[PDB]
């Protein structure tokens, strides 16, 4: 029911009355974005745009044909009109493909969407490339893991993170094509 | 900001925080004001105390 | 007493714990671009609340090693 349509153009009829007149209107986040998600397109034939964000990093924007995320009920691909999709992602290997070459992004988790414009967005925390990672300090850090056992379901919140984050980065390399 | 020789800065964003505020509270509701930077510290105390947390 | 996910479960929040499953890729990294993970782990901030317009003394965080894994 949409009875209460808050907005951006809506915001200012609201600040014309009682926020003064001296001061121009404040600007919003979806007045710096050039790509939505109800206006369909994008797509035109068997390309997607990706983009694959950390936040310290933008590290694709181009558009590929095959994105191959790592969701918590395990590994999925993505074509040029996927289901619109939320898909959260469990530490896995988040792979991209343009063409004949992929490149192999190890992510730490952090979601994933599908947009019914055809658009999708690939929202992690650290993605790290396989070839930065080292697995001889690895699984020294899963015996560090998997071996203390505190009582305080905290600590194994985090030690069953750090189980399933190593032992997902261990098959990472290990599995290499 | 945290160093105050920016000059316009910090005193802006308190016009526009009560500017936003004011336009989005009139049906009786709770308020909750938090402010980022220690200039803010020192503005948004005088004008809005009764909702600082 | 909530439901939900594991962490969600635990008191920990999405936040603390995707951040922790962030920091522990960043230390199993080459020591080339492992350098370049303590740089965007440090949190050094402080925070004091406001019950009437008089803070307390404050709450300072100075870690260098990334959030804290314990409980809060």
């Amino acid at each position: 029911e949409a009875a209460a349509p808050a907005g951006p153009k809506e915001f200012t009829e609201v600040w014309n009355k009682k926020a003064p007149s001296t001061l121009i209107v404040p600007e919003f986040p979806s007045n710096y974005t050039a790509v939505k998600a109800v206006g369909e397109g994008q797509v035109h034939g068997d390309a997607f745009p990706v983009n694959f964000y950390t936040p310290h990093s933008i590290l694709s924007q181009a558009q590929k044909d095959t994105v191959v995320l790592p969701g918590v009920d395990g590994y999925f691909g993505v074509k040029a009109s996927h289901v619109p999709t939320i898909a959260q992602l469990k530490p896995g290997v988040v792979e991209l493909h343009s063409g004949a070459e992929s490149e192999k992004f190890f992510v730490s988790g952090g979601f994933a969407f599908v947009h019914p414009n055809g658009v999708t967005d690939i929202c992690v925390l650290e993605a790290a490339t396989l070839d930065q990672v080292d697995p001889a300090a690895v699984k020294s850090a899963l015996a560090a893991a998997s071996a203390a056992q505190p009582t305080d379901e905290f600590e194994q919140a985090a030690n069953r993170a750090a189980i399933e984050l190593y032992s997902a980065l261990e098959s990472a390399v290990e599995a290499k094509a | 900001s945290d160093k105050g020789l920016c000059g316009g800065l910090n005193s802006n964003i308190t016009k526009y925080t009560r500017a936003t505020l004011a336009t989005t509270e009139s049906e009786g509701k709770d308020v909750v004001v938090v402010s980022i930077g220690d200039k803010g510290r020192s503005q948004l105390t005088r004008i809005e105390s009764q909702r600082y947390q | 007493a909530p439901s939900g996910p594991f962490y969600r479960v635990a008191g920990m929040s999405y936040l603390r714990y995707s951040n922790i499953c962030a920091d522990l890729l960043r230390n199993v990294l080459k020591e080339p671009f492992k350098a370049k993970a303590q740089a965007r782990q440090a949190i050094h901030f402080r925070q004091a609340p406001y019950v009437d317009g008089k803070a307390g003394a404050s709450k300072v965080y100075e870690l260098e090693n990334g959030i804290p894994k314990t409980a809060n």
